């Protein structure tokens, strides 16, 4: 850290391009880390200014947390001064300064995510889902103390991620008077309601209102004289161990090239910036606001002004902290609503499977019955509907578990309404259904645009209907997320590293084939966080003067080596000529036999385990935007209205000669806007009508770019350096 | 009526030259005439762990 | 578990799971001792914990639940008893051979 | 904006633009616009002597709640075609400003509501002047920043029950905008009687198959073209009313038009029936003779059963056609 | 209207004698909107018709 | 504009840039506007001498009209796909821009033509720099007010014709731009082999299987890479020409590299296949092994036929393909 | 597949192998047999049409 830059001499040592080999798969810091120390004393700072112009440095790239970026900003504005004893000072006259945030916390501000953060929250869902993977016992409960010193995001997302009953967090603490007692009836009522997996979370920097720390002790013997037998689990040091997850290996070097253009981008009018990241947009933030943004936070707590601070954070902390709130007071019974407004919600599940899938339908079943309707779930896809009709009701004890398995629990396939509407249309109407979730892929879009078409022929179908996008394609058109994704590149990153540490007498090169459908984003997305040399997709031409180019790179390469191993990403969908087992075969014969190919299908292994936390936040966020779409009560049948049980039913009647519709009272019987793809654009939920996604749709199983992350990837691999000599 | 649990075939690659993974597997599809399906899982010589 | 019905069904015998263990075995009845099929303990390879259950019973530490114990298992019929647990939970089964 | 120079032309006094000047409503309070509106009306024309005086001169009637009255839940936010059929002179004009509101909160309590449709005419020169006031006022109380116009309906969420309404203010100086056809001059006269005959061609032309639920009477200005009885005689002659639709009355005042009104209603079958035609003789004259009186003479063969009273506040609902 | 109405031993009294339709005739479509038949149908559990 | 700062950061005289604000077209007028840019060109810069010298030293050959001469109206007007492989070393940059603008006027003297495709290749350091001088000049010209860009083609039409074009400038500047998806920091070495090699990379992933029918060849600077016949042989092996593609090769300075190319598109076949396989003898080294050169080296069964030759300038087109 | 399966019966019994005669099929000469018919039926298409 800053005591190298202080005592810089042998401690300022130059990189090669070399040296960083392998590093997207390691963690903690090569370069090392220390604490903030000496370059809190002017006379220090003094010294490593000095050691900057001495050894000619003219730019400095501070990657740290909150404390480490407070030091960088105090450097800038304190270099102006330098005391004189040369060309040396107009030289150096003028810091170039950015800052990259890695910080496990999540705490400073103009970011929506620090660099380490989602990694720190994986290894407490790690932990956390072992705790969950036992068979429940009569009275047992379980404490989580989990790290993060000044952030709460942590504690919020595991809460999430967990399905946490309470959670401990310093920008919304207790009242030092009853958070015993409401802690008690929180998860007594969850106890009660069948509940018998009772976990508490609490954060490093956990509070009660009047500034009292909580620890996981005080909370144990909470639950203990509640008659729980009570087990802390307390997460250490193992929150910043690891190699980073998918988002983080992206996340990092991203920014990181983005740093190193700031620094070259920089001129004395353009201030220093910390490279932060919004809409999934990578933005260049000043130093100087975000520093001082981040302090007003810890002002707030310090001051017992907790409003303050949770208003000072994010949507991103706002809209998940408002969903942790929303699904635990589901039992509550505040969210029920009058008999006549009770509906009959079908949930289904279209497409090859995603782990994303139970967490997802967990949350809607959960919302929907919070209100007092009914969950349907259509077992097997419409071919289970039509053959058997599968449909099976949903309760609060058959959601259990559900937040950490993978597949589906109901069953998932790719069968369309079309191999039976008439059957389709049957069923719907025996089982009077009022809404219809299809959390699914591209057959789940499809299915959406079917029953939605069916309208006209079939009455019963003209009730709200939408699609939830789960797949590890990314290929549904209306959202730039679909569930399942984020885990499959977790699988696929881990998967490569296991590769490359085969590779390093048995194998060199590997071709990894990634299943992503007609659409290169997977592999493209893999290729940038496993370092691959090369990455095959249907976007890029592939051809005998491309792959001697691959080739020659491979050689290039390997003629430079002395930890070692090399991948190549093919997308399995890129060339019905050079497949993974032709360009593995090519590979092999090149360099008159020099290194030995492998091909490599993780293939089917690509749904995982178990979700990631941005596959459980995200299931959650958009499974509660589906049911507040599809049971809203604008859609529904109006009930002070002279209508026929029938007429409710056909959600029209005949007044006056003139056909009407029973809900909007319109002439016009069908709606398109109830036909509704559920998605993710930037941050934000995005409610989009088939019929106009329809059209805009490619029958490659769909305009989309995705550009940068095969930009990125080639200038950090050798490419874009072969490419330009 | 019972639980749905999966089903798995193992083969090691040197149990048979010409019934590979793959041709095993399509075997298996064309037998099955509809009623279930039959896809390989080639993880590779990556293993070793 | 999956192991001894399986085992046990092949040998050609009916196979009970006692729920909650020592409790279940006191306490008895169709509520804790339940004939358990081949197909009932599916996947069970990869569940963690115990799908049967433990519970410390306390009767069983004394003679007037080591017999209350005894009557359940010659009124469900069960010929053989197979005890998966601990160093005391062994001891107790051990206690309850001699007794 | 324009109004407030409109008003100042139409001799009308400062108060009313001075009114809309300070009229404010954030749908981001709990009260509905609606109740805000009626608030800031109730308050700028201190309308509470008025209203109290109303009630207690019509044995002290619930004038703030008729429809939540006589109705229950269900029975009032079926009701979704209202017909108010002009003002009343008994009232201030901010007082029928309130009425017209009062009105459409009771018809919007429930959001298990299928969508209202409010008509409101405005029939003479006392009031026809005061139409874009009303306008810009029911525009604020629905709250129409979703997607003004100087012509054409008012669409928004109104009350409580946050229900979508439609409003129309059916008055002369828009007669005289699609006569025209939206040409700039419209400085020529328009008769009461003219009036009304192109109301009916509006909605013959519209093909507006749609029944009159509700439908507003009162003591309007033009007593000799705006009776109460004639304008119900004409509805019942077009087949424009429900079948079981509900005729409230209203009025401070007591005339020979609310005997007639009344007899007429609660007439017997063979009473009806002499009435027209004694109406007839003693009235047609050749001169007269294509008056709309003389055409749409009504129907006698119709039923009302009177459903409420309190001192000249009455509510009658068709019970049957005898054919 | 969803105009259905069951028939008894009772109902069918006077018909012998008696021209016309005393349910109605018309020569409307199925045409005008299957899916509304095909609910109806449904609905009743039809198992023949005439 | 913004060319004029790109230009003096670049180490080009002002002149450039002071050019491109006298430099404006008349449009109305019955002048075509590439001869309006064009003799605006020969007046700012005076290049009356070095015109009339390049013809001189040529043996008076018509420089101003090489084209025009030697094909009739027809044969000009079909070349539909012209590639400039360069800007000679013996010209100034004014004359070698005004010979691209010249070579453009000459092929669209026709009304009665298929659109004009024209690409620019400014292969090494010197020329490179001028890419968006001649943009601008290029946009001018044709007069892209039909409906500049940072990169891209500038289509509008041309000569004497009004002949639509479509002109194509290939540089380094663009090349950086696409490999960085246009990131703002193009500020990267990029060696004349690279740039060769993605000139290509852009063919075949752009996808184009349309065939040159006129080859502009010249001396570039960088003769290790742009090499005159080492160009001619890449092109013959990726059959990029038309099987009657004329190619042009002017200059002033006789050399070796001009003698080899002479020697090799005028030779037997036994020569061209020697030529071919001695130079990979001699030259391929296994660190040299991987170069363009090695891969895409020519083909001696190629036919060509002379057509023109003024003393450095001459026409050969290609006459068949020995199979 | 056919030939593979061959090759490895009897625990590698006969050596079996693929023959592809493919676009060879079509012949250097018509036989007999086709330039008799094909002068049989061209002379029948001839009446036809004409």
């Amino acid at each position: 850290g800053y005591t190298g830059l202080v005592k810089g001499g042998d401690m300022l040592k130059e990189l090669q391009w070399q040296d960083v080999r392998g590093l997207l798969s390691i963690g903690g810091t090569i370069i090392g880390t220390a604490r903030c120390k000496e370059f809190r004393e002017r006379w220090g700072r003094l010294q490593a200014c000095y050691n900057m112009v001495s050894n000619g440095i003219d730019a400095l790239v501070v990657c740290g947390g909150d404390g480490s970026l407070t030091g960088a900003d105090l450097f800038r504005k304190e270099w102006p001064e330098l005391i004189k004893e040369k060309e040396q000072y107009e030289t150096h006259r003028n810091l170039t300064i950015v800052g990259l945030v890695g910080s496990i916390d999540n705490d400073m501000c103009g970011t929506d995510s620090t660099i380490g953060a989602y990694s720190s929250l994986e290894r407490i869902i790690e932990l956390v889902d072992y705790i969950d993977a036992t068979a429940a016992s009569h009275s047992r409960a379980f404490v989580v103390e989990v790290m993060g010193r000044h952030c709460g995001w942590l504690g919020l997302m595991s809460g999430i991620a967990t399905g946490a009953d309470y959670i401990f967090i310093p920008e919304r603490p207790p009242s030092e008077s009853n958070w015993k007692d409401d802690l008690k009836k929180v998860c007594l009522r969850h106890r009660e309601k069948g509940r018998r997996k009772t976990t508490v979370i609490v954060a490093e920097g956990a509070i009660d209102d009047q500034l009292n720390p909580i620890t996981s002790e005080e909370v144990k013997d909470v639950l203990v004289e509640i008659g729980l037998d009570t087990r802390i689990t307390r997460l250490g040091h193992v929150q910043r161990g690891g190699a980073p997850c998918a988002f983080d290996r992206f996340l990092a070097t991203v920014q990181g090239v983005d740093a190193v253009r700031a620094v070259l981008e920089s001129t004395p009018a353009i201030p220093s910036p910390v490279i932060s990241i919004l809409e999934n947009k990578i933005v260049r933030q000043p130093l100087v606001e975000s520093v001082a943004q981040t302090k007003t936070v810890s002002a707030a707590i310090e001051a017992k002004d907790f409003d303050k601070a949770l208003q000072l954070r994010d949507q991103e902390f706002a809209t998940s902290y408002e969903n942790f709130l929303s699904v635990s007071k589901y039992d509550d019974g505040s969210y029920l609503v009058p008999e006549s407004s009770r509906l009959n919600i079908a949930i289904i599940h279209v497409g090859a499977p995603t782990s994303a899938l139970n967490p997802a339908t967990r949350v809607a079943t959960l919302n929907s019955l919070a209100k007092g309707h009914r969950v349907f779930a259509i077992r097997n896809g419409f071919a289970g509907l039509i053959r058997h009709g599968a449909v099976r009701e949903l309760n609060w004890i058959d959601v259990e578990d559900w937040h950490n398995t993978g597949g589906s629990e109901i069953g998932t396939n790719r069968s369309l309404p079309s191999d039976d509407m008439g059957t389709v249309a049957y069923y719907f109407q025996q089982y009077k259904f009022d809404g219809l979730i299809i959390i699914g892929g591209f057959e789940a879009f499809t299915a959406l645009y079917e029953l939605d078409a069916a309208r006209a022929q079939y009455p019963i179908f003209n009730i709200p209907m939408c699609c939830l996008p789960a797949t590890v394609s990314n290929n549904v058109p209306g959202t730039e997320y679909s569930l399942g994704s984020d885990t499959c590149l977790n699988t696929l990153s881990g998967y490569c590293d296991a590769v490359k540490q085969s590779a390093s007498s048995r194998r060199r090169t590997f071709v990894v084939e990634v299943q992503g459908g007609y659409s290169g984003y997977l592999a493209s997305y893999a290729g940038l966080i496993t370092g691959a040399l090369a990455v095959y997709t249907p976007e890029n031409p592939i051809n005998l003067q491309t792959v001697q180019e691959d080739i020659e790179l491979l050689t290039r390469t390997y003629e430079e080596d002395d930890r070692s191993g090399k991948i190549f990403i093919h997308n399995e969908k890129a060339s019905k000529v050079y497949t993974t087992d032709l360009i593995a075969a090519i590979i092999g014969e090149a360099g008159k036999g020099r290194f030995e190919s492998r091909t490599a299908v993780p293939g089917h292994v690509q749904q995982g385990k178990s979700p990631s936390s941005i596959d459980r936040v995200n299931a959650c966020r958009l499974a509660i935007k589906c049911c507040n779409f599809i049971e809203d009560a604008n859609f529904q049948v109006k009930h002070n209205a002279n209508l026929s049980a029938d007429e409710r039913h056909l959600r029209f009647f005949y007044d006056d000669g003139v056909k009407t519709s029973a809900v909007s009272g319109k002439s016009s019987v069908i709606d398109d806007n109830t036909s509704v793809v559920i998605g993710i654009q930037g941050s934000e939920v995005t409610f989009t009508p088939v019929k106009q996604l329809w059209e805009n749709e490619t029958h490659h199983k769909w305009n989309v770019h995705w550009e940068q992350l095969n930009i990125v990837s080639d200038l950090l691999s050798g490419r874009l350096s072969i490419r330009t000599t | 009526g019972k639980t749905k649990s999966g089903r798995l075939i193992l083969k090691s690659e040197n149990a048979s030259k010409v019934l590979t993974t793959e041709v095993i597997s399509t075997i298996i599809d064309d037998e099955a005439s509809g009623r279930f399906d039959s896809k390989t899982a080639i993880p590779g010589h990556v293993q070793q762990g | 578990v999956r192991a001894v019905v399986r085992a046990g069904i092949y040998k050609g015998c009916k196979v009970f799971c006692i729920h909650e263990g020592y409790e279940g075995l006191v306490r008895g009845g169709e509520k804790y001792i339940k004939e358990t099929q081949w197909h009932d303990v599916r996947g069970w390879l990869v569940e963690g914990g115990t799908n049967i259950g433990t519970a410390r019973c306390k009767e069983f530490r004394e003679r007037s639940g080591r017999l209350k114990a005894c009557k359940n298992m010659i009124d469900m019929g069960i010929d053989a008893l197979i005890v998966c647990g601990g160093d005391g939970s062994l001891t107790g089964a051990d206690r309850f051979r001699s007794e | 904006d324009s109004i407030i120079r409109d008003l100042e032309r139409e001799n009308v006094g400062p108060e009313f633009g001075e009114f809309l000047n300070t009229l404010q409503t954030d749908l981001n309070s709990e009260k509905p616009p609606i109740e805000q509106v009626k608030s800031q009306l109730e308050t700028h024309f201190n309308l509470a002597h008025e209203t109290q005086e109303f009630s207690r001169k019509n044995d002290n009637a619930p004038v703030d709640k008729l429809l939540t009255n006589y109705y229950n839940n269900y029975e009032v936010n079926v009701l979704e075609f209202v017909l108010q059929m002009g003002f009343s002179r008994d009232l201030s004009i901010p007082l029928n400003v309130w009425f017209v509101l009062d009105m459409i909160s009771q018809l919007s309590t429930s959001k298990q509501d299928l969508p209202l449709d409010y008509y409101l005419v405005l029939n003479n020169s006392q009031t026809g002047k005061y139409s874009d006031f009303v306008r810009y006022l029911i525009y604020e109380a629905v709250g129409a920043e979703i997607h003004l116009a100087n012509r054409g309906p008012i669409r928004g969420n109104v009350g409580a029950g946050d229900r979508k309404i439609t409003f129309h203010l059916l008055c002369k100086k828009t007669a005289r905008m699609i006569l025209v056809g939206d040409d700039r001059e419209t400085d020529f006269e328009m008769s009461d009687r003219s009036f009304v005959t192109l109301l009916l061609d509006y909605y013959q032309r519209v093909g507006t198959t749609k029944k009159i639920d509700l439908l507003l009477l009162t003591n309007n200005f033009d007593t000799n073209m705006n009776n109460k009885l004639q304008q119900l005689k004409i509805l019942e002659s077009l087949n424009m009313l429900k079948s079981n639709c509900y005729v409230l009355d209203y009025q401070i005042t007591v005339d020979q038009v609310t005997a007639n009104f009344n007899s007429y209603v609660e007439g017997i079958p063979a009473f009806r029936r002499h009435e027209i035609a004694n109406f007839l003789k003693k009235r047609k004259t050749p001169k007269n003779a294509d008056e709309l009186i003389f055409k749409y003479v009504g129907r006698w063969n119709i039923c009302y059963q009177k459903k409420f009273h309190q001192g000249n506040i009455s509510i009658h609902q068709i019970s049957g056609y005898l054919d």
